[PDB]
């Protein structure tokens, strides 16, 4: 019976779940990032321009009305470095339980 | 493993050495036969050759006697040129002559002692056959002539082979003491025909590049280089890859603008006319460089643009490692001549009066890849003949005549030795009969007529093979070089007894 | 001995779908609680948002009535079993963030449980097996 | 099923025994015409005697596989005698095979076996010496006498009494029970013919020189002995590690990290308070960089054969795994020392705290000659180490078996009817051992046995044949011993297997 | 599959591309020059010299057989219309070969430029199938002739064009 | 179940016997003719050599199995003699046959074949005196690894080979007891440059590294940094990810990381040892900055590489960047960079005058195939010369010794006079095999060859004067200097019998099916 | 073998997403039918993510214009997939089942 298969077993299955978890979140950062500029070229300041918060709107400036979303892309970027700090921390133990069957 | 006794070895190469013996001694000469190709594997395509040394490449060879053959079939092939298919029957006349001393009961060792002395012995009568023709220009004139209808005639090219002996005579004698093939550059190109070829002095490119850029350079100043536009290079002038941020993309956007503004400063502050770059050139720096008088050249030779800065004297930038302290080469004229089809570009008047390229015109690629074959392997040897401007006598005049030098020596020292020199000087003799077999004439009549001639020293003239008769030597078109015939004895007689000294074949396979 | 390797092979496999019954179900608790925060906190009330805006209210899913909003400050939220009480802003805030952290971490916090409860069934099988 | 009876199922098994018998006829004998064998394994594998060839046998004759169950039995106990049982029970059914068309295929032989055997182990005992302490030996005479015996097979001229001094005392060090393979003899290229090493504990050949290998210790109090399983290099992992950049000292941190897990392979058991590092794999060159630095000597590519012998005389065992590294699974010695003999660095392990492998080592520079040094000696340990065992010690080299031949013939006389002709044939089967050995050092091999039995008519104390002395001799006063109880069990074994086969002449059988 | 019967199907290939005719006596030809090979090779002669007899014959009978020919103008159309449709009718098809003579005629015409006039492209030569009309509406249309044209609200008969070409993807 | 008793057996071991000493005597000495090969994965392969073909053919055979082993014992202590175990062994064994045929006993014979060895033995103590002085007896290794070189790889004699091959072993034996280890030297060769080139490294040599001629191409002090740590940036084959903030941090990163290379430099050249040598690699960016900032350093080590460097100084390799000492680092005697080849680029040479543990001969050729065929014949020169330099005990073999002791032998058979005469009798005669394979292979008469220096001995006893195989027409020994080690013969007698001793070890010649299936 | 599955998922995939269209497909037909009916009486918006902007009829009629060209545009390569990756799977399913048997 062997530990360290234990853990090597762990190791590449961490590897699978934190790639995937960064895909998903690049597609919703265009999704928000392409939605900005679509609504944008389209009919700025001239009366009023009504924005989506569920079911009710409100009325403001075209600039403001990327302003929420260009902050979800903010925090869903810092969260992708961050993502990508766990994929390099995956990779260095997979280097280190190949030793590891022959030292225990 | 199989262990191959002596006795079933013996009989394995002479099956194994002989036949591929046969097949050469057929595609010899050009009055020869031939042989068709059949492929070893499945779907054998067919052509018709007169070259042995294909035969090898289609044919799979596994006789161990004439896998040993194969080496010493390609060493004449690429270091020496001609001598392929008369160094790999001359060893099989070896081994048909070994065989009777084989059949007395007599050792190898007897046989590789005496052919070692009957080799080195004929070899000074290879130098008693050495005359000079570098002693006048018109001689060395008459002596590249000679030996430019011999190579080509042998390796399939008869039809248009006058227009290709002229030009290339001219190019060799501007060499003037060294032998070069990095100053002839060779240039094969589909269009016009083969009384279209084309002989520059100098060095060329196929670019056709008209009048944008400039084509009309004098007193020319020449970059070689390898610096691109959009591959952004060494010496960094601005953004590198970087990632984890979404904003950094203006940086990289902004900073190939300046790069490619920024080379051509570069180019300018050399002081060029002519910019060769090997990758492409975009399309604003192109506009920026033939307003000012900058030749700008894409998509150039990996290996043209090496021989360009030792024809010009100039220095390969070593892909922008040297932004200014690269070395400028310099030529007279350069001009765009439409020679065929294809507009091309002729670097005339380069700092190598040596430096030549000879530009061959096919009508098909059947004909256009066979005639640089043979003109490559015809180029090594007048190469070698600017070292050493020396011929002998061909059609086996000097075969007769060094077999006469053995037979005086195996008629000397005849010990143990020299019953394999008597086989020696029969084999020599057994190349004339190919020849005159080649010719298709009485092999037996025209060598004992030959034989007749060299006895009391007749050396001046043997056997012209195109009516089989006697006829002039020491320039006649058959009268060969003499760089050939010292590779051919030598490598002949070398591995012919190394097949004697593998007796102890073992099969693993 | 392969033999034994083919028997582990199947209890493995048949416990990874005890596992996505329970995954799914606190898969499904997530966006339903990812709903509520996002909603509220852009909008924040009639009151914080500074009176009269715009409003297109759902009647239904494809059925929208524009008209003015303006309504007096609360906000009657569903608890659910024939309970409804009106709320304020403050009170409905608090609740559901601790919700929606909750959410990713009974989703984060038992696949990795759920992962080694299979490694239990799978062991267990095969040593009664391989005595008796 | 199937079934096969009578006379020809049952003269089939004897020729069937035969052809065992003519393999192994000589074997014990040093001669012959050579086997090796080679199985579906495809390798190579000879031996000096039948015993292992016997257990490389996959036997298709049941009734032959029975001889060899006999005759293991004798290999079971000894580790000798195995021939013996097969050769004198197979002859046997040799002479008795032309009496069976005659009328033997009652049983009435099965009498004549048992009062054959009786009489015959009371006249080896019987004329077998009781010796240990002083009663004709020196306490060591008796151990140098027999490897004197067989050390003069070959012609070792005043040496094989210097090597029968040093083999008599690895014997006495190590007696627990009648095992040899812990003695065995490590052939040393280097050293000479005349110098010879005992080595109470166990000793490597063959160790490499690797960096700072000089720079390790060869002196100890305690080797702390570790034993261990693995191979060590740098080029054993593959690397994908990963971090972030913003300076060049985060390129020294992913060569060092992998370099400390190399260095915790070490340290685990160096804690545990280990310091001889043992690998039959070989060692790193980055991985022996810190064994240097440990100051603690490691050694790698040694003989994993020659690790086992540590494991018993230590108190060690097998070395890295999972858990349990501890001073439990470690081994001890009290000295340690390296001598470079010939030009290979050559270990001794002694002051073992258990005496479980005391091996003799043998110079001289050489592998033909020391291999004939060697398998004398393989045999002067079975005769020493048993003459230990037994005090009552027998003349061997069929000195007995002649006398009993004379012995039964005359008993042959007394016996009437049918078994008397089992007796002239059970006295007819005693010779075959000279018959060898007769025709092994080069006789008449017959006529050898007509003067050995002039010599039981008018003397009959000793006399057998000489292979070594190349005559015919009194093989107790040609000093050729073995102890009398390895005989009385063979006389039972053979006659055990014989009467036995030939009371099988049917044999039942299952295809299905 | 014969090598010496693989060179048969070459020969006739290169009667199909340089003549198209006399494309069953050039098979003809060969054979019977086999077996004038037979005799020498079984009289003892080097194929060698029985190559180099025939190349100098072949260069020796065709000089002959110039002088057996006649020689006919490639300027006039009018001799080529006579000298054309005599081989013509004296080939099997001239049941069509009538009227579409003279049409061959005129477009060869055109290519006529000198009186040497050159052995012929038929790489400028397109041959263009119409599904109707007639045989007597066969004719001879200059340029190119295109197949079905594709336009989205394209010009049908546009004046003075440029031809142009399309050789990137929009996808 | 075939058993195939006594002759019958004996007729399984003539046949791989017979077929296996039949091509070996077609191979002794400098007029032996070739040994061909196709590998199992059909490669052509020519040597002369058996214990090449030996573990190259494919034995099938309890004879032919054996013969592995046996030729291993003589190429690793001796070295050339490979075909004359197999034609003496073979030429008793076959005559054993007709002994046997004769009706004489095999094991009689192979009591007496030992026995016959041994006065073989003493007659060699008697022939060809055993002094030869350190100075002196290295012209006649001169000569006899001119004998090697200039008939088999190349027929004109490397005269550079032969003159550095006896000198690379004074290097070792005069530190380990007057007597050489085999893994303390190494022939080492690698082609590119000239086949005339040949070398003595008393080290290892490494290829040495300059990215630009424009940077300073430096050598010094004899101390060299045997470091795995990084004096330069590593690389252990992965990839990180970049990103920089901005452009201009990454304009002062290449002005910290400048500082940082200077750290590298003065941590190791105060602790001394200047020339910087790391495992892992780098690219040739940061290599000419470090070259630009007077320091040189080698990237692209191989592993092993840092380990014979080290035992070859005797010191130790620094393997950290905080771990800084001078133990760790090399103890070199010289450390001069001397050019690759003649033209594609230069090593780093490190010599030593303190540890001889690594000292390799460095040989170039002009063609890949020759160098193996030039190590081939350097690595059976070298094993000769461990005899000599332990006891200068020397042996005039090929044809004088042979009909030497086959005299000897004979006359044995007759001085003592007993059954093994006829065994002694197998030995002299198979004597005689040898100096006819010699000449069997040799374009002169083997017939006529075992008569004149058998006149010989009726002329002299103990000769320097046996046959010749060059054809020069002078048969001598020491003016022919066809002269060979006294331990070498004397180990040929020792494994010849022991074969025919060995085929002759149990009685057992049974199988089940399967003994050789 | 995997190549038979491979073949067969990228085609599904695509044949779902496929799927997708032609309810869209219809409904694109749905709103021409209730845009034609509108030529003042109401104006029209755009309903693109959480803005909701402004349009007018005509440029209502060319924006589910082209997305009804976009559906078709992505119907014709499909009838390209599904012959190519019923045809290459056709020839594997006789090469690729020979192989696991000898």
């Amino acid at each position: 019976d062997q530990q360290k298969i234990n853990k090597f077993a762990r190791n590449t299955s961490r590897i699978t779940e934190l790639k995937e978890e960064i895909e998903v979140k690049k597609k919703q950062l265009q999704n928000l990032e392409d939605a900005c500029d679509d609504i944008m070229l389209a009919d700025d300041d001239c009366l009023m321009i009504p924005y989506q918060i569920g079911d009710v709107f409100i009325s403001h400036s075209q600039e403001e009305t990327q302003e929420m979303l260009e902050e979800a892309k903010k925090n869903l970027q810092e969260e992708i470095d961050a993502l990508e700090s766990r994929v390099e921390s995956i990779q260095r133990v997979l280097a280190d339980l190949k030793v590891q069957l022959y030292a225990k | 493993a199989d262990e191959e006794r002596a006795e079933t070895a013996r009989l394995t190469s002479f099956i194994g050495a002989i036949a591929i013996g046969d097949l050469v001694k057929s595609t010899l000469g050009p009055k020869g036969m031939d042989k068709i190709l059949l492929s070893s594997g499945r779907d054998a395509s067919l052509m018709v050759t007169n070259d042995g040394a294909t035969i090898l490449k289609n044919i799979g060879v596994d006789n161990p006697a004439a896998k040993v053959l194969v080496d010493m079939s390609r060493v004449q092939d690429d270091e020496v040129g001609d001598g392929t298919t008369s160094v790999t029957v001359l060893a099989a006349e070896l081994l048909r002559e070994a065989e009777s001393l084989i059949a007395k009961k007599i050792h190898p060792q007897t046989i590789i002692a005496g052919w070692r002395e009957a080799t080195k012995a004929a070899r000074e009568a290879l130098l008693s056959s050495a005359v000079d023709h570098g002693s006048d220009e018109v001689k060395f004139r008459q002596d590249l002539m000679n030996i430019a209808g011999t190579t080509l005639s042998s390796k399939l090219l008869t039809h248009h082979k006058d227009h290709f002996t002229k030009l290339a005579v001219e190019a060799v004698l501007r060499l003037k003491g060294s032998g070069n093939l990095e100053a002839i550059h060779i240039i094969k190109k589909l269009g016009g025909s083969l009384a279209d070829s084309y002989l520059d002095e100098g060095f060329l490119l196929d670019k056709k590049i008209g009048v944008n850029q400039p084509k009309r350079i004098e007193n020319a100043k020449i970059l070689i280089a390898n610096t691109g536009m959009d591959t952004d290079k060494i010496k960094i002038f601005g953004s590198r890859v970087r990632v984890d941020s979404t904003a950094k993309v203006a940086e990289i956007e902004h900073a190939e603008k300046e790069k490619m503004k920024e080379k051509v400063e570069r180019i300018l502050k050399h002081g060029i006319n002519c910019f060769i770059n090997r990758q492409l050139i975009y399309n604003y720096p192109e506009q920026l460089f033939g307003a000012a008088g900058v030749m700008a050249i894409e998509h150039a030779d990996f290996a043209g643009v090496e021989r360009l800065a030792l024809v010009t004297g100039g220095e390969i930038a070593s892909t922008f490692d040297h932004p200014e302290l690269v070395k400028l080469g310099s030529c007279k004229l350069i001009e765009e001549v439409m020679i065929g089809e294809d507009k091309l570009i002729h670097f005339s008047g380069v700092a190598l009066g040596e430096a030549c390229t000879i530009v061959l015109r096919g009508a098909t690629q059947q004909i256009l890849d066979e005639a640089e074959r043979s003109l490559h392997d015809a180029l090594c040897v007048l190469a070698q003949t600017v070292k050493d401007s020396r011929t002998v006598y061909g059609g086996g005049c000097s075969e007769m005549l060094m077999a006469h030098a053995v037979t005086q020596l195996a008629n000397r020292t005849p010990g143990k030795e020299a019953v394999a020199m008597e086989s020696y000087a029969k084999a020599l003799r057994m190349l004339p009969t190919i020849i005159a077999d080649n010719a298709g004439y009485d092999s037996a009549d025209l060598v004992a007529q030959l034989r007749a001639a060299h006895s009391e020293g007749n050396t001046t003239a043997g056997l012209d093979m195109r009516e089989g008769t006697i006829g002039d030597m020491a320039i006649l078109g058959i009268t060969e070089s003499f760089q050939v015939k010292r590779q051919v004895l030598l490598s002949a007689a070398e591995a012919a007894e190394v097949i004697l000294r593998v007796d102890n074949i073992i099969k693993a396979a | 001995v392969l033999k034994k390797l083919d028997e582990q092979y199947q209890k493995y496999k048949f416990m990874e779908l005890n596992l996505a019954q329970k995954k799914r179900r606190l898969k499904g608790q997530i966006p339903e609680i990812k709903q509520t925060l996002e909603i509220l906190k852009y909008m924040q009330k009639k009151k914080e948002s500074t009176n009269s805006m715009e409003t297109r209210f759902l009647l239904a899913d494809n059925l929208y009535c524009k008209a003015s909003v303006p309504p007096t400050d609360k906000m009657c939220l569903w608890l659910g079993a024939n309970v409804m009480l009106e709320y304020d802003i403050d009170e409905a805030q608090a609740l559901l963030e601790k919700n929606l952290s909750t959410a990713t971490k009974n989703l984060d916090s038992l696949e990795e449980d759920l992962d080694f409860l299979r490694d239990q069934f799978t062991t267990t099988e095969v040593n009664m097996a391989r005595v008796y | 099923t199937d079934s096969s009876q009578g006379i020809p199922q049952l003269v089939s098994n004897i020729s069937a025994c035969q052809v065992i018998a003519e393999a192994v006829r000589t074997t014990l004998g040093p001669r012959g015409m050579d086997k090796l064998i080679v199985d579906g394994r495809g390798k190579a594998t000879i031996s000096n005697d039948g015993a292992t060839i016997l257990k490389l046998l996959d036997v298709v004759h049941p009734a032959a596989k029975t001889l060899v169950d006999i005759a293991k039995s004798q290999d079971a106990e000894v580790g000798d005698g195995t021939t013996s049982v097969t050769l004198l029970a197979a002859e046997f059914l040799k002479q008795v095979k032309p009496y069976v068309e005659e009328g033997l295929h009652p049983q009435i032989i099965i009498r004549a076996f048992r009062t054959a055997t009786q009489l015959a182990v009371n006249k080896i005992k019987e004329i077998a010496v009781t010796v240990k302490k002083a009663d004709k030996v020196e306490q060591r005479k008796l151990l140098e006498k027999c490897a004197m015996t067989a050390l003069s097979s070959k012609l070792i001229s005043q040496q094989k009494a210097f090597f029968a001094k040093m083999v008599v005392d690895a014997v006495m060090m190590l007696d627990d029970l009648l095992q040899l393979k812990m003695i065995g003899i490590k052939k040393v290229q280097g050293g000479a013919l005349e110098d010879s090493q005992l080595v109470a504990g166990v000793a490597f050949k063959k160790t490499f020189s690797y960096a700072g290998f000089e720079m390790q210790p060869k002196k100890y109090h305690n080797p702390k002995i570790a034993l261990l399983n693995v191979e060590l290099e740098l080029k054993a992992e593959k690397d994908n590690a990963e971090i972030r950049v913003h300076t060049v000292e985060d390129y020294q941190a992913i060569v060092d990290a992998e370099w400390n897990i190399l260095y915790d392979k070490l340290e685990k058991i160096h804690h545990s308070g280990a310091k001889v590092v043992l690998s039959k794999l070989p060692i790193g060159d980055v991985a022996t960089q810190y064994f240097a630095d440990r100051d603690m000597f490691c050694a790698g590519r040694v003989p994993e054969e020659d690790l086992k012998r540590t494991m018993m005389a230590c108190g060690g065992s097998i070395q890295t795994s999972v858990n349990a590294l501890s001073a439990d699974v470690l081994g001890r010695c009290q000295v340690f020392e390296e001598t470079q003999i010939g030009g290979e660095r050559y270990n001794f392990f002694t002051g073992c705290p258990k005496a479980k492998t005391c091996t003799f080592i043998l110079r001289g520079g050489a592998e033909q000659f020391m291999e004939e040094t060697e398998r004398s000696l393989h045999d002067a340990i079975m005769i020493v180490r048993r003459a230990i065992k037994n005090d009552s010690v027998v003349a061997g080299g069929g000195a007995i078996e002649m006398e009993l031949s004379k012995y039964l013939r005359d008993y042959s006389r007394t016996i009437p009817g049918k078994q008397q002709l089992l007796i002239g044939a059970y006295a007819k089967a005693l010779e075959i051992i000279p018959r060898q050995l007769c025709d092994n050092a080069g006789f008449d091999a017959t006529n050898i046995l007509n003067k050995l039995r002039a010599r039981h008519a008018q003397g009959g104390t000793w006399y057998g044949v000489d292979i070594n002395n190349e005559d015919i001799a009194d093989n107790f006063e040609a000093f050729v011993w073995e102890p009398a109880m390895v005989r009385i069990n063979a006389l039972t074994a053979a006659s055990e297997a014989a009467c036995l086969i030939v009371s099988v002449d049917e044999t039942i059988k299952n295809p299905r | 599959l014969h090598p010496a019967a693989r060179m048969l199907v070459e020969l006739s290939k290169a009667q199909d591309i340089e003549a198209g005719d006399g494309t069953t006596s050039v098979v003809i030809i060969a054979g019977s020059l086999l077996d004038s090979c037979t005799k020498l090779l079984q009289k003892g002669i080097h194929p060698t010299i029985i190559s180099e007899s025939f190349q100098k014959a072949l260069e020796k009978g065709i000089e002959i057989l110039t002088d057996m020919s006649r020689p006919v103008e490639l300027s006039d159309r009018e001799t080529l219309l006579n000298s054309a449709t005599t081989s013509l009718n004296s080939k099997v098809v001239s049941q069509y070969s009538s009227l579409l003579s003279p049409m061959s005629v005129n477009a060869v015409m055109k290519v006529i430029d000198p009186a040497t006039a050159t052995s012929v492209d038929l790489r400028d030569i397109k041959i263009v199938k119409k599904l109707g009309g007639t045989i007597d509406d066969c004719e001879l249309v200059e340029g190119l002739v295109l197949t079905q044209k594709v336009s989205n609200s394209g010009i049908t008969r546009v004046e003075k064009a440029k031809i142009g070409l399309i050789q990137f993807c929009l996808s | 179940k075939s058993r195939l008793m006594g002759l019958e057996a004996l007729k399984s071991h003539i046949m791989a016997a017979k077929a296996v000493a039949n091509t070996m005597r077609t191979s002794l000495g400098p007029n032996g003719l070739d040994k061909m090969m196709v590998d199992k994965d059909g490669d052509v392969t020519v040597t002369n050599d058996g214990a090449t073909i030996l573990s190259m053919m494919d034995v099938d055979h309890q004879i032919a199995k054996l013969m592995v082993e046996l030729s291993k014992s003589q190429d690793d202590e001796i070295g050339d003699g490979t075909t004359g175990v197999v034609v003496l062994a073979g030429a008793l064994l076959e005559e054993a046959e007709q002994l046997l045929d004769r009706g004489i006993h095999p094991i009689r014979i192979a009591d007496g074949y030992e026995q016959a060895a041994r006065v073989a033995i003493e007659h060699l103590d008697k022939i060809s005196d055993s002094v030869l002085v350190d100075i002196k007896d290295t012209e006649p290794l001169i000569q006899t690894a001119k004998t090697t070189l200039g008939s088999k790889v190349v027929n004109s004699c490397h005269r550079q080979m032969a003159e550095i091959a006896v000198n690379a072993v004074l290097t070792v034996a005069d530190m380990e007891r007057r007597d050489v280890d085999f893994e303390l030297i190494k022939v080492e060769g690698k082609v590119g440059g000239r086949l005339e080139d040949t070398k003595l490294i008393k080290g290892v040599i490494v290829d040495k590294d300059f990215s630009h001629p424009q940077m300073p191409k430096k050598v010094e002090d004899a101390k060299i940094a045997i470091l795995t740590c990084p004096f330069e940036p590593p690389k252990p084959k992965t990839k990180h990810k970049l990103d920089v903030t901005s452009v201009e941090d990454y304009k002062a990163l290449q002005k910290y990381e400048k500082e940082k290379f200077e750290e590298m430099i003065q941590q190791i050249k105060e602790t001394g040892a200047n020339l910087a040598i790391c495992q892992w690699g780098f690219d040739d960016e940061a290599n000419h900055l470090l070259l630009q900032n007077n320091l040189p350093a080698v990237r692209w080590v191989g592993g092993p590489e840092i380990e014979l460097i080290a035992i070859a100084t005797g010191g130790r390799i620094v393997p950290r960047f905080s771990e800084l000492t001078a133990e760790k680092l090399g103890f070199a005697g010289l450390v001069q960079e001397i050019s690759f080849g003649t033209t594609k680029d230069k090593m780093l040479v490190i010599e030593q005058c303190k540890n001889s543990r690594a000292v390799t001969i460095f040989i170039r050729g002009g063609n890949k195939m020759i160098i193996e065929e030039a190590k081939r014949s350097l690595h059976d020169a070298l094993c000769v010369i461990r005899n000599l330099i332990r006891d200068n005990r020397v042996v005039y073999g090929g044809g004088a010794a042979e009909i030497s002791c086959a005299l000897a032998v004979s006359q044995e058979a007759d001085k003592c006079p007993t059954l093994e005469q006829y065994a002694m009798r197998a030995f002299a005669d198979a004597l005689e095999v040898i100096p006819m394979a010699l000449s069997e292979n040799s374009g002169m008469n083997p017939i006529q060859t075992m008569t004149e220096v058998r006149a010989r001995q009726v002329k002299e006893m103990n000769p320097a004067l046996g046959i010749d195989c060059l054809h020069k027409g002078t048969n001598d020994m020491k003016q022919q200097h066809v002269i060979e080690t006294l331990i070498g013969k004397k180990q040929q007698i020792s494994l010849a019998t022991q074969m025919v001793r060995m085929i002759l070890k149990i009685d057992d010649i049974r199988k089940p099916g399967e003994s050789e299936e | 073998v995997e190549k038979y599955q491979q073949l067969q998922k990228d085609l599904s995939k695509s044949m779902s997403g496929r799927q997708k269209l032609e309810a869209q497909l219809t409904e694109n037909n749905i709103v021409k039918e209730e845009l034609a009916l509108l030529d003042g009486s109401n104006v029209v918006f755009k309903l693109l993510g959480p803005v909701l902007v402004k349009q007018e009829l005509g440029e209502a009629r060319a924006t589910v214009g082209k997305r009804l060209d976009y559906i078709t545009a992505e119907i014709k390569r499909y009838e390209s997939q599904l012959r190519d990756l019923e045809r290459q799977s056709e020839q594997q399913r006789e090469t690729l089942a020979q192989l696991q048997q000898e």
